[PDB]
Formats: C-alpha cells, sequence, structure tokens
C-alpha cells in the first residue's frame, strides 16, 4: 500500500485561477486538540505588532564561512577558450537540445578522452615519430624493423596539412580575445613538447630526447612561417615574468616584441591541439598525415 | 466488458490537477512554434 | 554507511547508530588510562544520561569501536555553564562562538587501529545531526598533549586557567568547514543539467514521462524576474536543484488555511478586517511571499538544505515569506524541519499541507538570557492577545519582584531576543512533586531518576514563542536547561487549569502509572508516603531533557481518521500518541459528541452503564487526548472510498488517508410487533420480530443509554419531569446494563413499586449470570425488593394503535401472563446492533457485511485504506472461526494491537509491514487480555467479573468438563460477601466473580489473573496479605521477562524440558545456582521499590 | 455488470466454501476435505505445542511468584521489625 517521496514538489497557489477546484466549504465543524488550537490566530502572537532590522550587510558580516567551490585552485584560463565550434542555431525546435547543452556536452566528451591512449590505440608512439639523430656506431639496418629500418628523416611539419583546422589561426586568436576588450589571454592546449625543454631547445632531434603531449598555453601565431607560441603552465596556470603579471598581448611592447625567455617555444599545428577542438578530428588528421608521410618516404 | 455507465464513472472519478507552474506552461506555450506563428501575425 | 581503512590496510564498513543500554560495558572496555587522564574520572552512565548527544559508531557485526559524548558546557572547570560565552570571547573574540553554534566534547573512545577515521566520521555524523553547529570544542590539561588521533582534527587556540585549581588548560577547536562545509549556492546555469539528472532519477521518472527529457534545461533556461532557478554545487558539480516563483494565490490561501498569525503573508493595510464587527480575517495588502516549486538535493548533503535560503531571499528582496505545499504523506526532511506547519481551515478540501517561513528567521543573532524589568514592554507586546496573558504577566512580575512563587518556590524566567526585539518568554519554577511524578508516571522510561538531583527538575509554567522563530524551540529548551540548571522539565496539562504553550510539539507525553489501592488503615506505618498514596486532581504529564533537545522526532502528517469513540478507539489512539519518538499531526477521532469522559459524572450517576474497566474519567484526565487528538462532533452518514472521504450527518465531509471504524455496537429501539392478542394466539405461531427496526418517530419517553451524554440526558429529563414521585418505569432488556439502571433508579429515588422490569430471552444459549449462586441471589434480591417481574414478554404495541410519542400505555405478549400496562417510561437495553445510519453508510460504500463488518487478521477491510475494530467486527470465513469475534476479547488489548500493527506502516525504526502468510490467512491471532465486566447490581451490590476470552458456554457445562479444575467460593452472595475463584487444570485463574456490598479495589483485583502457586497456597482476607500486593505492583512484569531470559540462559528451562519426580524437579531447583542470582534480582527489585 | 462490480468480493468471502457444486464436483470436495483437515491438524499441532510452551512459562512464573511472595513477606516484616527495634531503643 501507500507511497513515499514523490520528490518534494508543490501544488500551485495560482493567483489568476480559483475555478478548478470549486467551493472549499465541505469540511466539518472542527473541535481541535489544543496544540492545533495553540497555532491559531489570537492564541499565537500576531504579526500586527512586529519589528524588523534594517541592514542586509549585517548577515554578510555575521557569516564566517567562505565558499569552497569559489575558493579553489583559481586560474586565468578563459571560459570561452573552451567553447567548440557549432553549426546549430540559437533557437532549436522544442523537444531538441539547445546550443548551450550542445557546447557543454562536446566539452565533457572532449575532456573525457585522452590523446596518449588514442596514440597507442592507433599503434603510434610520439617519441618514435619525432626524428632522431643518426647513431652510426650502432647500425640502424638490421633484420628487425617494425616498418622503416631507417628512422624518421624529414619532419612532421614538412609532411602535414593545415586546412582540416576548423578555424584559421586568425580567428583562433580572435576566439582567444575577450569580447569588448583589447586584452587577450592564453588559450589552453596540449603540445608535443620534449620533457627536457633544455636539450629540446639546443638539439630538437636528439636521440636522448623523449617527446610527450603536455599541456601548454597558446600565446601568438606568426603568419610568415605559421607557428604558435606555447609555454608550460604550472598547477595554478598563471604565466609570469620576473615582475609578475600574466602574459597578456604576448607582452608585445611598442618598442618591439619581447626578447625570448627560456620556456616559450614556437610549435606547429602538427604539434599542437586546442582545448576547443575534437580529439577525434585530431585523430583522423594525424593518422592521415602519418599515412601521407609514409607514402612520401616510400616514393 | 466496459460499459458507457463505467466510462461515465471514469469521467467522474479522476481528481482534478493542474500544471507544474502556470508561468511554466505560459512560456512553453509562448515559445511553441505555433506561438511563433501567432507572433508572426503580431509582426 | 562509511568505509574506514586502518594504517595496515584492513577495510571495515562502519555506520553510526543510536546509543543502547548495553553499550556502557563496551565503552568501559574501550576506556584507557590515557582516556582517564584526558577526561578525568567520569561516571559513564551519568554522563550519557546528562549528555546532549552521545554518538556511537559500529561495524556490520555491530561491534562497538567508536563513541563520543557532547554537551553544551565546557569539558573542564574553566568556565561556568551560564557564562562560558564571555570567557571564551575573552579567550578569542574572533571566534563567533555562541550556544547556538558551539558544542563541547567530553569523552571519545575508539579502537587504535581505526581511531582517526572513527573520530572524523563521528565529527561528520554530529555535523550532519545538528546543521547549525559550527564549532566543536575540547579542553585538556595544558601539560598534556592531544595524541595522534585528536591532533589531526583539533587546533589549539591557547590556555584558560581553571576556576578551582591552579592549572592552565589547553583549549582546542574543530571547525565545521574542515569536515562538512557549507554548500555554495548560486544561480542555476543550463550546464547543471547532467549534474542534476541522476539526482532526479534516484527519486522519480514521472517528470521524464510527463514533460520530456529536456524539461529541466528549459526550466533553467527561462529564468526571469518572477521565476528563479538555483543550484548548490560541490567542486563545481551540482548536487542540489531549486526553483522559486513569486506568484501566490492569497485568495485560495485565505479560503483554505488559517493565516491569522502572519496576516496571510501580506503587507499590513489600513483596510484589513482583522476582527469580527469562525471569523475569517480579510487582508487587502500586497503579497510579501513566494513559493518553492522544485527542490532536490543529494542525500550526502541533505543536512545543508538551509544554505539555498540566503541566496533565494537575496533574489527575492521584496518578499518576506517562503512557502511549500506538500501532501500529507511526504516524510519530514531537513529543510522542512525548519519550516512552520500551517493550519488549514475546518472547511479545507486541499490534499496538500502548507509550510511557511519568514525572512527574519535566518538571523543567527538570537540571544537568550534571564528576564529583566526592561523586557516587560516586549513581553506585553508579544502576549497582549494571548490567552491568560494576565497570568503570564503576573508570573513575570512575581519573578521581577521576588523571584518566587508566593508559596516560597524558586521561580525563573528566560527571554529570547532577536535584533533587540524580545521574541520568546518562558517561566519555570523548581518542581516539588517529583516523588508523585515518579510514582504516578512513566518518567523512568525517559530519565534515570537516581542521577538527577531535586533542583534539576523544573515545572514549566509559561511558554510563548514567536511563530517565525518556532524552529528554535528545541534550542530554547536546551538553553533553558543550561541557564537554569535543570536537567528535566515537566509540563502539566489540566482538563477543562488551562494554559498556553507551543513547545508541546517538541515535548513528549508521559504515560501514567497504574496505582495500587493501598489499604492504608491496616498498613499504617508500613504504608507508602503521602506523595505515593496521594489522590490529587488528575493531570497529564509532559517531559523534556537535554538528550531530547537534540533528539529529533519522526513526523506523520497523514490524515488518520478513526470513526467511533469506543474503548478500542481510545486504546488505539492512546497507543498511537504515547509513542515517544513519533509526532502525529492529523490524528482525528469522529464521535457522536466526543471521546468518552465529556461530562464529569458522579459515582451515584455512573451506574447507568456497566464498566468494562478498560478506561474511566481519571484515566481520561491523565491521558488527555484532547491534548493530542483532533475531535469531530457528529454522526457519520457516508463513505466515499475512491475520493477517500467521510460524509457526516451535518452534510460536512472529512477526508482521510487511513480510515478506522470503532463505533462498537449500540442499543437499538425495539420495533413493536403490533400483533393482536384478542384471539389469544400462541407466541410460537406469530412471526418473530427480532429483525424489524422501529422506523417511526422515537418517543420522548423512550431512552436507549449507550454513552455518557445519553445517560446525562436521561438524568436531566428525569430531574425536570419529577418521575421519582409519580411516574412508572418499564426497562426492557436482559443485559447487566438493565440491572444497573434499575439499581441507579433505586439510588435516585424511584420507588420499587413503580418500576417494572422485563427480560425476554428469545433464543440462543448466551450465559446471562451463569453462576447459579449469584443467579439465585439476583432472583432473591429482586423478589425481596418486590419490583414487578415479567419474563418472556415480547413488546406487542405502544399506545394500542395510536402514535407512541409520548407513550402513555403499552402491551406485552407473554406465554404465561400477557399484560397491557400503563407505560410512561421506556428504557431499552434488549439488544446491541450496528447503527442503521453507519450500516447504510458502509453498505452504500460497499464494505463487506456478513452480520457484522467482515475483516481479516490484520484488520483490513475489502479496502486496504479502511480498517475496522471493536464489537462491530467479524472475521472472514476463510479462518472458519465465525464463532470468534472481537467481542470475545478485551477492547483495550484490541486497540493496542491495532496500534501495534499501525506503527509498522509509518515507523522506520520498526520493521516495515508485510502481507499475511498462509498461516495467518488460515487462523486468527488469539488474545490473552481478560474480559472484565463490572457494575453495581440491585441491592447496592458491587459486581465484578473477570473471565478468560472464550466462546460463551454455560458454567454448569464448564464445571461438568473434566478439565475445569478447582473452585474456591467464600462468603454469601445474598449477604454481599461473595468471592469466587476458578482454578483451571493448570492451576491458573480463569474466572473471578465478585459480589460485595462494600466497594473493593477492582483495579487491584484485575491483576489476580493467572496466579498458580499463590492460588495453591474469607478470600478478601486472603488477598489482604501483601503477597498479592507484590503481585499488584506495576514494574513486576517488566523484570519478569528479564529474569526469564536470565533463567533460560545457562538450565532451568532445560530441566523442565526433560521433565516432559516433581520433588526431583524441586530438589534440582534447590541444587542449581539460580537462587543467588534470583536473590540478586530481589535486591534489584528492592532498589526499584524502596521508592514505590 | 455494475451489480457484480459493486459487491464482487463478498461473493468470494462466501465462496470460502463454494455453493454451486456442479463442475466443482471434481475439485471443491477435495478442497472441503483439505480445508477441514487443515483446520483440524492446525488446531491439534499448534494448540498442544503452544499449550506445552505455556505450561513451561507458567511454571517458571509460578516459581517466580513463590519467591516473590517470600520477598513481600520479607519486606513488610523487615519494616515491622525495624520500627520495633526503633521504638525499643
Amino acid at each position: 500500500p501507500l507511497m513515499k517521496q514523490r520528490g518534494f514538489y508543490s501544488d500551485i497557489l495560482s493567483p489568476g485561477t480559483l475555478d478548478q477546484l470549486g467551493e472549499v466549504c465541505r469540511g466539518p465543524r472542527m473541535s481541535q486538540n489544543l496544540l492545533r488550537q495553540a497555532d491559531l490566530d489570537k492564541f499565537t502572537p500576531r504579526v500586527g505588532s512586529f519589528e524588523v532590522p534594517e541592514d542586509f550587510q549585517e548577515r554578510m558580516e555575521q557569516q564566517c564561512i567562505g565558499s569552497t567551490t569559489r575558493l579553489l585552485a583559481q586560474t586565468d584560463f578563459p571560459l570561452q577558450a573552451y567553447e567548440p565550434k557549432m553549426q546549430v542555431p540559437f533557437q532549436v525546435l522544442p523537444g531538441q537540445h539547445p546550443r548551450k547543452i550542445e557546447i557543454e556536452r562536446r566539452k565533457q566528451q572532449y575532456l573525457s578522452l585522452d590523446i596518449e591512449q588514442l596514440l597507442f590505440s592507433q599503434g603510434i608512439d610520439s617519441n618514435k615519430l619525432m626524428p632522431r639523430h643518426l647513431d652510426h656506431q650502432h647500425p640502424q639496418t638490421i633484420e628487425q624493423g617494425h616498418d622503416p629500418i631507417f628512422p624518421i628523416y624529414l619532419p612532421l611539419k614538412v609532411f602535414d596539412n593545415e586546412d582540416f583546422d576548423c578555424r584559421t589561426p586568425r580567428e583562433w586568436i580572435n576566439m582567444g580575445l575577450e569580447p569588448g576588450s583589447l586584452d587577450r589571454k592564453p588559450v589552453p592546449g596540449k603540445a608535443l613538447l620534449p620533457t627536457d625543454d633544455f636539450l629540446g631547445h639546443e638539439d630538437p632531434k636528439s636521440q636522448k630526447l623523449k617527446y610527450k603531449w603536455c599541456e601548454v598555453g597558446v600565446l601568438d601565431y606568426d603568419e610568415e612561417k605559421k607557428l604558435y607560441l606555447v609555454h608550460k603552465t604550472d598547477e595554478k596556470g598563471l604565466v609570469r615574468d620576473e615582475m609578475g603579471r600574466p602574459i597578456l598581448n604576448a607582452g608585445v611592447t611598442t618598442e618591439g616584441r619581447p626578447p625570448l625567455q627560456v620556456c616559450q617555444y614556437w610549435v606547429p599545428r602538427i604539434q599542437l591541439l586546442f582545448c576547443a577542438e575534437d580529439p577525434c578530428m585530431f585523430a583522423q588528421r594525424v593518422v592521415q598525415a602519418n599515412a601521407l608521410r609514409k607514402n612520401t618516404e616510400a616514393l | 466488458h466496459i460499459t458507457k455507465a463505467q466510462e461515465k464513472t471514469r469521467k467522474r472519478q479522476q481528481p482534478i490537477k493542474l500544471e507544474p507552474l502556470p508561468v511554466l506552461k505560459v512560456y512553453q506555450d509562448h515559445k511553441q512554434p505555433e506561438y511563433i506563428h501567432e507572433q508572426n501575425r503580431f509582426q | 554507511m562509511s568505509v574506514l581503512t586502518s594504517p595496515r590496510g584492513k577495510v571495515e564498513v562502519v555506520h553510526c547508530r543510536r546509543t543502547e543500554s548495553q553499550d556502557v560495558y563496551c565503552i568501559k572496555s574501550l576506556i584507557r588510562k590515557f582516556t582517564c587522564k584526558l577526561f578525568g574520572k567520569l561516571n559513564i552512565i551519568y554522563l550519557l544520561e546528562k549528555a546532549n548527544l552521545a554518538v556511537t559508531l559500529c561495524n556490520d557485526k555491530e561491534e562497538i569501536m567508536a563513541q563520543a559524548t557532547f554537551l553544551d558546557y565546557p569539558n573542564w572547570n574553566v568556565a561556568k555553564q551560564d557564562d562560558w560565552v564571555s570567557v571564551f570571547r575573552e579567550l578569542d573574540s574572533d571566534i563567533p562562538c555562541t550556544p547556538l553554534n558551539t558544542l563541547f566534547m567530553h569523552l571519545f573512545v575508539a579502537v587504535d587501529e581505526y581511531s582517526v577515521g572513527c573520530c572524523k566520521e563521528i565529527l561528520r555524523t554530529v555535523y550532519k545531526a545538528v546543521p547549525e553547529l559550527h564549532f566543536i570544542f575540547l579542553i585538556v590539561p595544558s601539560y598534556m598533549s592531544l595524541g595522534s588521533t585528536l591532533i589531526t582534527v583539533f587546533d589549539q587556540v591557547g590556555n584558560i586557567p581553571c576556576l578551582t585549581y591552579e592549572e592552565d588548560f589547553a583549549v582546542h577547536i574543530c571547525h565545521r568547514h574542515s569536515h562538512y562545509p557549507q554548500l555554495h549556492v548560486r544561480k542555476a546555469r543550463v550546464e547543471d543539467h547532467d549534474d542534476l539528472m541522476p539526482i532526479f532519477m534516484r527519486y522519480d521518472t514521472i517528470l521524464k514521462e510527463t514533460y520530456g527529457e529536456y524539461f529541466l534545461a528549459e526550466l533553467i533556461e527561462a529564468q526571469d524576474e518572477e521565476n528563479h532557478a538555483v543550484v548548490c554545487e560541490v567542486e563545481g558539480t551540482a548536487v542540489g536543484f531549486m526553483s522559486v516563483c513569486s506568484r501566490v494565490n492569497m485568495q485560495l490561501l485565505h479560503e483554505c488555511f488559517d493565516l491569522g498569525p502572519f496576516h496571510g503573508l501580506c503587507f499590513p493595510h489600513p483596510d484589513d478586517v482583522l476582527e469580527s464587527p469562525h471569523f475569517r480575517p480579510i487582508y487587502r495588502g500586497a503579497s510579501a511571499a513566494f513559493c518553492i516549486q522544485l527542490f532536490c538535493i543529494d542525500e550526502k548533503y541533505e543536512a545543508r538544505s538551509l544554505d539555498f535560503m540566503n541566496f533565494v531571499f537575496s533574489l527575492f528582496s521584496d518578499k518576506n515569506f517562503c512557502v511549500i505545499s506538500l501532501p500529507h504523506l511526504t516524510p519530514e526532511f531537513f529543510l522542512i524541519q525548519n519550516f512552520v506547519k500551517m493550519v488549514p481551515f475546518n472547511t479545507c478540501t486541499l490534499e496538500q499541507d502548507l509550510y511557511v517561513f519568514h525572512r527574519a528567521g535566518l538571523l543567527k543573532s538570537i540571544n537568550i538570557r534571564f528576564a529583566t524589568l526592561l523586557d516587560t514592554p516586549g513581553v506585553e507586546n508579544l502576549v497582549s492577545t494571548l490567552m491568560l496573558n494576565k497570568s503570564i504577566l503576573e508570573d513575570l512580575d512575581r519573578y521581577n519582584k521576588a523571584r518566587k512563587d508566593p508559596d516560597g518556590t524558586l521561580l525563573q524566567a528566560f527571554v529570547a531576543e532577536v535584533a533587540e526585539q524580545i521574541v520568546g518568554i518562558a517561566v519555570i519554577r523548581n518542581e516539588m512533586d517529583i516523588e508523585y511524578i515518579r510514582s504516578h508516571y512513566n518518567i523512568e522510561d525517559f530519565i534515570y531518576f537516581s542521577h538527577h538531583q531535586r533542583e534539576e527538575h523544573g515545572h514549566m509554567h509559561h511558554f510563548a514563542l514567536n511563530p517565525i522563530f518556532r524552529h528554535y524551540t528545541k534550542f530554547f529548551l536546551k538553553e533553558i536547561l543550561r541557564l537554569g540548571f535543570k536537567s528535566c522539565l515537566y509540563y502539566r496539562v489540566y482538563p477543562k487549569a488551562h494554559s498556553l504553550t507551543s513547545a508541546l510539539h517538541y515535548l513528549v507525553p508521559v504515560r501514567p502509572r497504574r496505582q495500587i489501592v493501598y489499604p492504608l488503615e491496616k498498613l499504617g506505618i508500613n504504608a507508602p508516603s503521602k506523595a505515593v498514596s496521594k489522590d490529587p486532581m488528575s493531570y497529564a504529564l509532559n517531559h523534556t531533557n537535554r538528550k531530547l533537545t537534540l533528539e529529533p522526532k519522526i513526523t506523520v502528517n497523514a490524515k488518520i481518521i478513526v470513526v467511533g469513540a469506543s474503548s478500542v478507539g481510545i486504546s488505539f489512539l492512546e497507543t498511537l500518541v504515547f509513542c515517544s519518538h513519533m509526532k502525529f499531526n492529523n490524528l482525528t477521532l469522529i464521535s457522536t459528541h466526543g471521546l468518552p469522559g465529556k461530562k464529569l459524572l458522579d459515582t451515584e450517576q455512573r451506574k447507568f452503564l456497566a464498566s468494562d474497566h478498560c478506561f474511566n474519567d481519571k484515566d481520561y484526565a491523565l491521558m488527555s487526548l484532547c491534548s493530542w487528538v483532533n475531535v469531530v462532533v457528529g454522526r457519520m452518514t457516508g463513505i466515499d472510498r475512491a475520493a477517500k472521504h467521510v460524509v457526516l450527518s451535518t452534510d460536512e465531509i472529512v477526508p482521510y488517508d487511513h480510515l478506522i471504524l470503532c463505533t462498537g455496537q449500540q442499543y437499538q429501539v425495539p420495533c413493536p410487533t403490533e400483533a393482536d392478542i384478542s384471539q389469544h394466539l400462541t407466541n410460537r405461531e406469530v412471526p418473530n420480530s427480532s429483525q424489524r427496526r422501529y422506523t417511526g418517530k422515537v418517543p420522548c419517553n423512550h431512552f436507549t443509554l449507550n454513552e455518557e451524554e445519553d445517560c446525562f440526558k436521561a438524568l436531566i429529563w428525569i430531574r425536570n419531569n419529577s418521575i421519582t414521585t409519580e411516574g412508572n418505569i418499564i426497562v426492557y432488556g436482559n443485559t447487566i446494563d438493565t440491572y444497573t439502571t434499575v439499581e441507579t433508579l433505586l439510588n435516585l429515588g424511584v420507588s420499587g413499586s413503580r418500576i417494572h422490569l422485563v427480560q425476554p430471552p428469545p433464543a440462543s444459549t448466551i450465559t446471562c449470570i451463569n453462576n447459579y449462586s449469584v443467579e439465585s441471589a439476583v432472583a432473591d434480591a429482586l423478589g425481596a425488593a418486590g419490583v414487578t417481574m415479567y419474563r418472556d414478554a415480547i413488546l406487542a404495541q405502544w399506545n394500542d394503535g395510536l402514535h407512541p410519542d409520548p407513550i402513555y400505555s403499552a402491551s406485552f405478549t407473554t406465554p404465561t401472563k400477557p399484560f397491557r400496562l400503563q407505560c410512561s417510561m421506556f428504557f431499552s437495553f434488549c439488544e446491541k446492533n450496528v447503527d442503521y445510519e453507519t450500516f447504510k453508510a458502509l453498505n452504500d460504500a460497499c464494505l463487506v457485511y456478513d452480520s457484522r463488518l467482515v475483516i481479516d487478521t490484520n484488520f483490513h477491510t475489502n479496502d486496504i485504506a479502511i480498517r475496522a475494530a471493536g464489537s462491530l467486527t467479524k472475521f472472514s470465513n476463510r479462518y472458519y472461526s465465525n464463532e470468534w469475534t472481537h467481542s470475545n476479547f478485551s477492547s483495550k488489548e484490541i486497540g493496542f494491537q491495532l496500534a501495534a500493527a499501525m506503527l509498522h506502516l509509518f515507523d522506520p525504526t520498526l520493521e516495515p509491514v508485510t502481507e499475511p502468510p498462509a498461516n495467518l490467512d488460515r487462523l486468527i491471532p488469539m488474545y490473552k487480555g481478560a474480559k472484565i465486566q463490572g457494575g453495581i447490581l440491585p441491592g447496592s451490590y458491587h459486581y465484578l467479573h473477570i473471565a478468560k476470552p472464550a466462546i460463551p458456554t454455560p458454567l454448569e457445562v464448564q464445571m461438568a468438563q473434566p478439565n475445569y479444575g478447582l473452585e474456591l467460593v467464600t462468603g454469601s452472595a445474598k449477604n454481599g460477601t461473595y468471592f469466587r475463584i476458578h482454578i483451571n487444570k493448570y492451576k491458573m485463574v480463569e474466572t473471578i466473580t465478585c459480589l460485595s456490598r462494600e466497594p473493593f479495589p477492582a483495579s487491584n483485583y484485575i491483576r489476580l489473573f493467572g496466579q498458580h502457586e499463590q492460588l495453591l497456597n474469607d478470600l478478601y482476607s486472603y488477598f489482604t496479605e501483601p503477597w498479592c500486593l507484590a503481585l499488584f505492583h506495576d514494574r513486576f512484569i517488566d523484570l519478569r521477562k528479564e529474569l526469564r531470559q536470565i533463567l533460560a540462559s545457562k538450565s532451568i528451562e532445560q530441566l523442565a524440558h526433560q521433565i516432559e519426580p516433581r520433588q526431583y524437579l524441586k530438589r534440582v531447583f534447590e541444587e542449581s545456582i539460580y537462587k543467588t542470582l534470583v536473590e540478586r534480582s530481589t535486591l534489584d527489585y528492592l532498589h526499584y521499590n524502596r521508592y514505590h | 455488470f455494475e451489480g457484480k462490480e459493486k459487491r464482487l468480493e463478498l461473493i468470494q468471502e462466501l465462496r470460502t466454501c463454494h455453493a454451486l457444486q456442479e463442475d466443482e464436483k471434481l475439485v471443491k470436495k477435495a478442497e472441503k476435505q483439505v480445508t477441514l483437515a487443515l483446520q483440524r491438524q492446525r488446531n491439534l499441532h499448534e494448540h498442544k505445542v503452544s499449550l506445552v510452551e505455556n505450561h513451561l512459562a507458567g511454571l517458571e512464573g509460578r516459581a517466580l511468584a513463590d519467591m516473590f511472595d517470600f520477598l513481600s513477606k520479607e519486606l513488610v516484616r523487615l519494616q515491622e521489625e525495624r520500627r520495633i527495634h526503633a521504638f525499643v531503643m
């Protein structure tokens, strides 16, 4: 019998309508117990002689506990920098999902997928992709070659393609720009960066280097050779120099571009992902680039 | 088998109940594509 | 349902549970010498008895490995109970420590393999238990360290010197944010949809099948000025959804519910009609309220449902009130426990209850203190419309002048102030009748009286609280105890002196104790004290203590309607109410004019109807369901099962969630045969007139006494018309009620010549006065009184062919002497049947009727929401026990077992209900409560009869049965010294019969049922000796069962088990070592009974 | 249709023992003998088992109230002799 916990809820004391229920006059001549007397009108204190305080700020100075969710490991990554591209109108038909749900849903199913598991799902290791020096002491030509007995020789950028980027880098930077503001902020993303950034910078194709996908901050894009500026961020994601502001507008000064510090590197689209692009289109572009580069070293 | 008297009892039996929120049905019926069409008559 | 891991990696599944009585042994086992150093030398029983909160953590095996103890005053002697706040502010003013949000730790025991996890889970449990609590505080000696367990949860503030020793004490605080922090509350975004969907689907999918899968998204998307969607989230993921709307219907609200206390949640206006020039007030002001439509939260964070409220009131700045309407069956959750229950009007047909809160209730700056002279205008402003406000002001003035009741008793008064406005007033005194309270009430069920001093009991004169701040009533009671040193508070309710309170929702009723009628004239200086043998005015006792000020109640808002105020219904509602941890809101009894005991009838008048000795007027004044059960006055005339309501004779309707029918059986007006006697026919050939109902106008001189109001009407009408002088009376019946009415008329002054008694036996083998001795005594005393006897007389006519209103004459047909006699008075007690109005009500509602209401074993009718009990019921034929009905058993036990069945429906602590198996489908449950029949017979003979529940069989046949056993008869029934005891074959009492000229303690003599060896050992003088007084003690059965379990444990029950050599059994009894243990239990009984 | 619908269940409460006996020649006779046998051996077995258990409980309570009458005589006689030596001193 019976039922429990419909879900709290309420009916409606709808101000406009009185007619749906009819006359409410069919109950008894009731003699209550004296606690249901004790919550009556005059045998409670009446509201007609009540007093009220005057300030709303007194509650916010009385409180002593802050917000756990609003006091977390704060960062400076723009929330619009996480928004993927979408061919959906503002006003969907009723019964269909709207665009804010669609953007969120592609956000969680982008961040739920890892790119390294994608790599060894395809059967590809990025450290072996990134070209190495020749070790003529230990002869490369042997009877055990997985496919090229000679290592990767011309770089991945020289063999890649670009038009499968859903935005061109100009509106990538425009998406990085805040609306109604000249200020621009670093775009989160992951780059195939050498773990040893030092030996990466004095010898990018060393055999002792190892090349993993690690998170970076996209900063600028140069057009004449078409590269993206990246720099490693820490756990707070705040990007400083010796005097401490977040790197905004690349630190571009009117006297000239900033001198290069040790960490910020120029990387290609073969090497970089955005946080607002699909790891699945990333997968298809990188496997088609690997297939075409295999075809061209075959020729 | 069912009877017409039984269907009269079924029309009498059920309780009367209304919306989740009146304004909730108002904006849903206000953003219906049909209401978009009477909005087209309003323009 | 938590998981703890040892540092060695062993995993245990743990849970927090309430403290039991056997837990003290495990706590003393867990007590260490380091624990003794850290918390002094503690009496664990005393500490847990006085404790505000004792929390125990156990495993799947229910092994006790953790416990903590919490009170509202400091652990060591560094600050006073009243004035710890000032000392703690001087220690650290930056801590916002108040008695509202600070609690103190006094004892913590844990297994060292899981001590840190046990501590953190206990702290989380207490922070969930009391959501307002923010600081947990520990005092230790400053020359000792905390240890690795408490050092991970406690942070040091500094040192406080001892008030009685020259030692500083290190002080440590644990904060609520470290274990159960406040949920952040923000405006809902449409991105919270995936976060909130499984939370909704853990409760209900009717939303999905009604409004689709994107309904929550649309609802959040369309936020506007009038409607706001709000969420609470943890770590950026939403764990609670919230929806508020500014549009409310004050017209429906004032039509359906009583909102006098809040002006109908509208702004005050000059055009408001607040008084009658019930009266329904008229409010013209603008609405200052909004409504909640949707609320859901995760069960992990249900204790912090109050955090939404500051944000939603910041959104609705122009409104002052927030409402919910929830139907009668939703259990009370944590957010609604803060809200205030509203009262629907008596005409309300709505299926939903209403709860209302006001914006000022969020103010945590409420201050309780001792009352001063300056708070008198505030007290006047708050009580100036309240009833006995003059009495409350007089008590306040007495406290402000001399702090004493004029008899010399200490008086105290406490005030609650919010934003420099007094909002609560309480007046208490020291309690002086603690001995009477203990001896006459079940206060041992709530407190250990030996651990409580005399000054710790406060009698509770006056309570008044702001209905806005009603949710702090529990805090008010705790603070009253803390400031005024009380550990117990007692509230007295007197039958209509009257009083004023609003804490009685949070106060618990105390069951009165049955009292031994002591023969004080022969006990003398062995007699108990005046507080034990006192007979003052009868009142209901109500209790609270410090543990109860943190213990919550399980609330039932379901409309439980019981039809008929019989003994079964009285017992049922009594057992419903006297459950301590229940809180019933909609218990309503429909009766003719109310529950029995409406009129304070005298003893010389109460002999109109015989007594079943289940309830009486002093019991009613003790139990006081006018303090706990709503009462409908009026006769019911219809039932609608599908719409779930009952139609009364006033054309007014009570809706029900559960219906119970306990009208019993009532005396019907006998329809005259109207058969001609001029042919002098035999009464065999004329058709029987048992079935026919009198459909004409009931005469004004025809009376059927079925209740106290009918008896009072008969007494009133006799006194107005002066019938003791000239009128003649015919009483037509053969029940005990007939003889008691004749004796009552003799007492009132009716002469024996004018009264005429008629008893026709039509048929059946029912046993009326089955004992031959008292039957002959009744016949002999009746003949000696000389009242005109007529037997086997069927009522032929009233008035001999004319209208019988009023009766001037009547006719009776008899096989021996048919007579036409001048009938001026006609009392009717011939037969009891279901009333015609109720019977057509249930017939048109299609409830099952085969000569009675056909019920199952679990008292179900054919409708699962309707149940019936009392003499109106007959079991189903599937049991093949058509001779067995509830009329064969005791009514009070029937009502008690009805309530025992019904608490399983609504009590989570008890087991949930189950369907009957084949065993219970095929038999009916038997009952051992003895049937009692008492009254005063003609000749001023007090007559009592206690019988085993059985099918009526003649006593001659019963004694002719070979298993009848023994029979002890003393005195003479004609001399009025008759006493009778039937001893069965197993040497137990099965029948007691008493017929005495002098009044005797029948309430004592009830207990004489089943007394074996005492029987084997003038019978009034035989029960004079105090062996039966010890039998007649009330706490005897309680210790019976515990020493039964003791002796069943190794044994004596086994010695019996190969008994199936009686001196052999007695000798092995004397050999076995239970004698010392039973003498230890003798000393325990003596400890329990040096008092009472 | 409505006549059957309104009071359908009282028919089954009387059908505890079915009354027709035309097609239920085959089955309802077996059902009558089984249900009378059920009442019989339920009454036999359960009543003597419960009677034996009640005898055990009653004998244990008999010993209880025997030493309890001893307790009552002891208590009242102690009060008497305590006041006796009280006024003796």
